[PDB]
DNA sequence: TTTTTTTCAGACACCACTGC
RNA sequence: AGUGGUGUCUG
């Protein structure tokens, strides 16, 4: 793609026209219809999921808000001033990392750029991403600059954890929440990046990759561009796969299913792929009784799936309907009592090994 | 003083201004569009020059009493605003907030932010003094049973039309969280600029925000609702919530419904809620609870209960928001397995 | 109150004296070290001479001066909480200071009041083993004239580890310093010496603390090999030395 | 070449160094403005600090051979190099590569820079009054105001103080929310 | 004997090119074909378990980067360069020992120095190793910085547990897990090392030391290095054996039997010849239970018996043959429940002597006359 | 009406006020 | 930089 291929696929492809963004449709919409309407609130705060958009986003309205040919929903294409944003720096465009400058020394510099007059846009734009790291006394300084900003300052907050915010910034903040990315908006978008990049790809891959970045499109082009090196290249369903199960450490889950199904030579198999990677012992016992006490509280309620376990969900809800709780009851006093005397063992591998065949034994 | 709900407070506004202004209640949303307005109406009156103070022991409560007594070179009118902090008047702050109410005059407009009073702990003093001429506005969060109300009124103020579906999705999506849900409205009203909002709608451009506290989890397991007390108990886990108030919580309801069913042999159960010292609202869902498959959970679940709570306070992984999911189920008619109750 | 009635050791030291003796040795104790023997300052008393000695395991440095009584040999350790404040209230020195040292307690009369402090129970280590035995060679220089260019070396050093690349060449000294940026620093100095060709490796800080205690014009140091240790000291004098072990790197 | 040529001794360099460092040395907003602009021109150096907010400016004659070259190397070490090099020591810093060698006699430095085509530079603007005054004129005018300034008010405008012309005279106003101070000459 | 060639294996033998490395292929390959392809993304991190080559990968790559030839995943050991990153003191590969640079203060200090220009090299190659150490501030300090940091800054991480980093560093940094390494990767090392060293090898003794390393190479040296003192520089079967602290799985498997084929004098015999051979007998009954968890094992799949215990593969079949699954599962609960009590037991000898009577008594094709 | 939490040990992170 | 406090999160 690039002059030699060092430039990463997450960086270059970064949206820059509000079009470009994949589907974030809910905020996209509002702040065109608040833009091109001249509803401005003070604050913009943005939020969501990591490697959803929130800074992209964040991005595109400052473009939007200083873009020379007004406060449009849509930046143009050469404005010297909106194209400082992407390439070089703009000047009244003020980007923190308030991770990096959490201190109310570092932001009390800036809160003290805010009454200074904007060089070349209309509006001093401020873009503080990870928003939720400034200190209490950082916190009070933006509040306080929150309660009268003038006319030509506005607020771009980014953040993953919006609850460590303090209630009196979220009153003044028009928060906007960015949804997890669906597996169909991810492999589209990664199809059309590698379409893009004149890469070759077979289309299971695509899907295993977006099946495997858990919502978040960054994890998705990070997995892509690493499964371009595992190849030549080229993005191949089995090394894609492959890298996959390298990664893959969904164990827990999968000895339930294949130990539930009495598959033996499946869960020696996943043993082996736990010992390999090195994973504790006890933590697996642990994970498989959290997974089957999971199970029976779906079977009794659906209610009892949170989301907190969005990737796993179809999953589990095959194991709660096709198996009988007498069954899941059994496996469950099984590993438990393996985990009990898991210490006095050969080894743990050795003692996680016997509790499986025990269960597997039961065949009920 | 005169104590008003945030409905008709313009209509108070409009007949006149007093010397200071309680806003009190546990709703930011309400606190803020009060503040708002009393800020307004004062600015038409020409109180011009604000001024923002934050109740802390650290505070400088002289630069409060100087600006206060003194007058500004320019817009002499002035009005000033504390926020009072989250336990309320500490015993460290009575004798200074009385000082501030002999440090007062008609040309200065006191505006007092903050949690809910406990009246039954604070009164007199400070308070009937301020009471002499004041107004004390209370802002509270509409709970389940009042909230759709509050958002057809809110929506009918906005210019929306919002059915009964639309209004039951946001007042499920946004519980104790008035200031999201009404940035909903907002949101959906920027989305749409038709103002009639339907199912789909609402139901696209929502968030599972909520906020819960752990008495709506036991009043829904109260109630028996399986679907409404597991929702409580996943947004307490995203919330962060520590479980072992949870425990606490759960707990207290949990005997005195043991008790109860113990004693009921014998006595009435309303003579049984009138020993206990139990409210009336309480007694119709206790009442409820107690005849719903007691003598088998209320011994299982406080076996569960207290396998959850050693757990919890042995170790330092914690792990107890699946047992507490199995409380959950316990207590709202459907049986568990003696496997996970015993363990 | 005082119980000690007996003493090991008695002083009656002018207060310039021990200023000079505890100024000169101060800087190489540690601080809140593991090895609790060496969280303070040796006071050793042989002959009609007293020696501070305080070390950290990576310099030393002893400071001896006459008294004129002849004292018994004896060693003791003070901490360091209790031979600062006593460096602290050590003004004035017209008034003379009195010192009384028993086996668990000191004290010091100073002017007219009194100050007391405990000891450290262990035994101080023997300096004359860190003090290199064949010094084969031997360098002048100037006090401030050396001092000053390792202060230019020093602003161009690592500031996690302050440390420079001391070569000695016939009649020339050279000190290098670099930091993690490469930015390098290279002060060529003129000395009067006679040997070989020798570079050792040693922290910034250590040296200019003993450069600053030698308040001289005439400074020699003592050099063996490029592993082992220098003892620096001044040239119109042997009554203070300073042992800095190099880096290894 | 790329050695900016240049040589002048400690005792017209330590002042204007001095001048320039202004607010620089803490942590800066970008990773630039912590350093020292250096520039030559038409046999002057000109040394620069900026802040993104304030611009200060030296100009030091060179009356030695000089190559027209500029590069921004951190303030503090070269401030503490300059002053750490012995009285009379004729400074001759050049460039290579993206390091500067800094020398006197039998002493070598070198120091890490950045392009001065980063550097931030205040954008050239149009202005409306020149105006030429004496020294204990402003002085006066300063000091009979400053003290009426806000102090980190929420107000902004109440913050700073006012220049005023007007005919033939200039006015210092300053203003706190309750204290005026007028100065007129 | 030898000179002082105090360099121990574990060190002296760290890989230096990426064909000295024992087989880390998911690793080694894509790391190959990314920086022959140029595609060197700016941040990745390895994580494995212990020993395994993070560190020495991570070094092997920033050889391959900063070589003094064009960029290449075959680094050179002419050059300048890769001679100073094996010898150490780089002036650009910034070792940055996360456990010494938790505080977010160490972060900041190393986030303001990005944007300086490499010295020397083409990278200044930063190389964050046990990352997991930064707090939760150092991670979001690092977060800017690792979505697109300088043209010429590549972040190298290496963690043991990749669960504990934030997931949005997760995403900004590619993932490379190292698995362990198979016993024959880690004998056929052992071998390649003793063949280097001019130290005699016993075979047994290198299985049996690739057995206990536990899938870490690490591992393997440090017992490698601990048998050559155990012997006067020399890896035999007994210097090893007796360095374990294990038993010959004859001896074991004869124990074994003789609980199984009800021969309890045969039982008694062993137990004494065990007590003469001075083997702690909670590692008897470790022996024990780790053979009856292989009968076990055959008894699911054939395939269960790994290679380095084949000396003993056919009694081990003809004994899961004889003996259906609930008997085994019936000793091998009989030995567990006797090694869990064995502390409390009055003597370990005669706890274990109890343990096997126990597991004689309720034998059900054969018990104990009544 | 209000009604809501165990613990010992350790690791950071920020912010006075001091002290040069 | 030394000292003291607040507060949050990890077992
Ligand atoms: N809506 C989106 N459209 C396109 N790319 C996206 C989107 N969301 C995330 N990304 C990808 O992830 C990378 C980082 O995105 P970013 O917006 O910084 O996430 P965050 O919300 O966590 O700050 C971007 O460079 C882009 O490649
Ligand atoms: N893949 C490997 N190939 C060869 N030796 C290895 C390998 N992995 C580990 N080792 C041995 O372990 C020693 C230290 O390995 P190291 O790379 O530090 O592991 P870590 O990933 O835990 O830092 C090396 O000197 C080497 O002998
Ligand atoms: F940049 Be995101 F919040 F991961
Ligand atoms: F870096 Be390894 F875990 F020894
Ligand atoms: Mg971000
Ligand atoms: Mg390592
Ligand atoms: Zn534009
Ligand atoms: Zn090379």
């Amino acid at each position: 793609g690039p002059h030699m291929s060092y430039q990463v696929l997450a960086r270059k492809w970064r949206p820059q026209t509000f079009a470009d963004v994949v589907g974030q449709e809910h905020v996209l919409t509002a702040l065109a219809n608040g833009l091109s309407l001249g509803r401005i609130h003070h604050a913009y705060l943005f939020s969501g999921t990591r490697g959803v958009g929130k800074t992209s986003i964040a991005r595109l309205l400052a473009k939007g808000l200083n873009c020379e040919t007004g406060i449009t929903a849509t930046p143009c294409g050469v404005c010297d001033n909106c194209r400082e944003i992407e390439q070089g720096r703009f000047v009244d465009l003020i980007e923190i990392d308030a991770a990096s400058r959490t201190k109310v020394e570092d932001t009390r510099d800036l809160l003290d750029n805010v009454q200074y007059a904007p060089a070349r846009g209309r509006f001093k734009v401020y873009l503080i991403d990870e928003v939720h790291m400034l200190s209490r006394h950082s916190f009070n300084a933006l509040l306080k600059t929150l309660e009268e900003p003038p006319e030509h300052v506005k607020f771009l907050l980014a953040t993953t954890d919006p609850q460590k915010l303090p209630v009196t910034i979220l009153s003044r903040c028009l928060q906007f929440h960015l949804k997890a990315l669906d597996v169909e908006q991810i492999r589209h978008q990664l199809e059309h990046i590698l379409n893009e990049e004149h890469i070759a790809h077979e289309p299971r891959a695509l899907q295993l990759l977006a099946r495997a970045a858990e919502g978040s499109l960054r994890d998705a082009l990070s997995l892509t561009d690493q499964a371009i090196a595992s190849g030549d290249g080229q993005v191949s369903t089995q090394a894609v796969s492959a890298m996959l199960g390298t990664l893959d450490d969904d164990q827990a889950l999968s000895l339930v299913e294949a130990m539930v199904e009495a598959n033996g030579e499946r869960v020696m198999a996943l043993i082996n792929e736990a010992a390999a990677r090195g994973i504790e012992w006890e933590a697996l016992l642990v994970e498989m009784l959290g997974l089957l006490h999971r199970i029976a509280m779906v079977q009794l309620s659906p209610a009892a799936l949170g989301n907190d376990m969005a990737a796993i969900e179809l999953r589990m809800r095959e194991l709660a309907r096709t198996i009988p709780p007498t069954d899941i009851q059994l496996y469950y006093q099984t590993l438990l009592i393996g985990r009990k005397e898991l210490p006095y063992a050969p080894d743990r591998r050795m003692g996680v090994e016997m509790t499986l065949l025990r269960a597997l034994a039961f065949h009920p | 003083m005169i104590r008003l709900y945030p409905e008709q407070l313009r209509a108070q506004l409009n007949e006149g201004l007093r010397a200071a202004y309680l806003l009190l209640g546990n709703d930011p949303l309400l606190l803020q569009e009060s503040q708002d307005a009393v800020r307004q109406v004062a600015a038409a009156q020409g109180f011009e020059e604000h001024h923002t103070f934050s109740i802390d022991p650290n505070t400088d409560w002289n630069a409060i009493f100087s600006l206060c007594q003194a007058m500004s070179l320019f817009a002499s009118r002035q009005t000033l605003l504390l926020l009072l902090p989250e336990n309320g008047p500490n015993a460290a702050i009575n004798e200074q907030l009385l000082t501030l109410t002999g440090l007062l005059h008609d040309d200065l407009l006191l505006i007092v932010r903050g949690n809910k009073l406990s009246k039954a702990q604070e009164n007199a003093a400070w308070f009937t003094a301020l009471a002499n001429r004041s107004v004390q506005v209370t802002c509270q969060t509409p709970e389940q049973a009042q909230l759709p109300r509050w958002v057809a009124a809110r929506a009918k103020q906005l210019n929306l039309e919002l059915d009964d579906a639309a209004n039951q999705v946001l007042c499920y999506c946004y519980e104790g969280n008035l200031l999201a849900l009404a940035q909903a409205l907002e949101r959906l009203s920027l989305l749409w600029p038709d103002g009639k909002l339907t199912l789909p709608r609402v139901e696209q451009a929502v968030n599972d925000a909520a906020h819960f506290t752990p008495f709506h989890w036991v009043d829904a397991l109260l109630m028996g609702k399986s679907k409404r007390a597991l929702h409580i108990l996943q947004q307490l886990r995203l919330e962060g919530s520590e479980p072992v108030i949870l425990l606490r919580t759960l707990q207290r309801e949990l005997l005195l419904l043991v008790n109860l069913k113990r004693q009921s042999a014998h006595t009435p159960l309303r003579a049984l809620f009138d020993k206990h010292r139990v409210w009336q609202n309480r007694r119709g869902m206790m009442g409820e609870a107690l005849n719903r498959l007691s003598q088998t959970q209320l011994r299982q679940a406080v076996q569960l209960l207290t396998r959850t709570e050693l757990t919890l306070k042995q170790d330092y992984g914690q792990s107890v928001w699946a047992e507490l999911e199995g409380l959950s189920l316990l207590l709202c008619h459907k049986p568990l397995a003696d496997v996970f109750i015993d363990g | 109150n005082l119980d000690d009635w007996q003493s090991e050791v008695e002083f009656t030291l002018p207060q310039a004296t021990m200023k000079r003796l505890i100024e000169a040795t101060q800087f190489s104790m540690a601080h809140q070290d593991v090895r609790y023997y060496l969280n303070g300052m040796l006071f050793e008393t042989e002959g009609e001479e007293l020696r501070t000695v305080a070390t950290d395991g990576h310099r030393l440095a002893v400071c001896s001066m006459p008294i004129g009584q002849s004292l018994p040999s004896h060693s003791v350790i003070v901490p360091r909480k209790g031979v600062i404040e006593l460096m602290r209230m050590l003004d004035g020195g017209d008034n003379p200071l009195r010192v009384q040292i028993g086996s668990n307690n000191i004290r010091a009369h100073v002017g007219d009041f009194i100050f007391t402090s405990k000891l450290v129970d262990g035994r101080f280590p023997d300096y004359r083993r860190v003090l290199p035995k064949n010094p084969d060679k031997h360098l002048e220089a100037g006090c401030d004239l050396l001092k000053q260019a390792f202060a230019r070396a020093a602003i161009l050093s690592n500031e996690k580890f302050r440390g420079v690349r001391l070569y000695v060449s016939e009649n020339q000294l050279k000190i290098t310093a670099n930091n993690p940026e490469q930015e390098e620093a290279e002060e060529i100095l003129d000395v009067t010496y006679s040997g070989a060709e020798m570079e050792i490796g040693f922290n910034v800080s250590y040296v200019l603390d003993v450069l600053n205690a030698l308040k001289c014009e005439n400074v020699r140091m003592m050099l063996t090999d490029s592993v082992s240790s220098v003892q620096i000291e001044d040239a119109a004098s042997q009554s203070a030395a300073y042992v800095v072990m190099p880096m290894r790197l | 070449g790329p050695h900016m040529k240049f040589t002048v001794e400690r005792e017209h360099l330590l002042k204007p160094l001095q001048q320039v460092s202004g607010p620089l040395g803490g942590r800066p907003t970008l990773p630039i403005l912590g350093n020292l602009l250096l520039q030559v021109a038409d046999g002057t150096l000109s040394l620069t600090g900026t802040d993104l907010e304030m611009e200060m400016v030296a100009r030091v004659a060179l009356v030695q051979p000089h190559e027209p070259g500029a590069t921004t190397v951190p303030a503090r070490k070269f401030f503490d190099i300059c002053r750490g090099l012995p009285e009379g020591a004729e400074i001759a810093v050049q460039l290579e590569g993206e390091r500067m060698l800094v020398r006197s006699g039998r002493s070598r430095f070198s120091l890490s820079t950045l392009p001065a085509a980063d550097f931030p530079n205040l954008d050239d603007w149009q202005s409306e009054v020149e105006f030429t005054l004496p020294q204990a004129t402003m002085k006066r005018l300063i000091e009979a105001t400053q003290f009426s300034m806000a102090h980190q008010d929420v107000r902004y405008y109440l913050n700073g103080m006012l220049f005023e012309t007007e005919g033939e005279e200039l006015r210092t106003v300053a203003t706190d929310g309750h204290r005026l101070a007028v100065c007129s000459m």
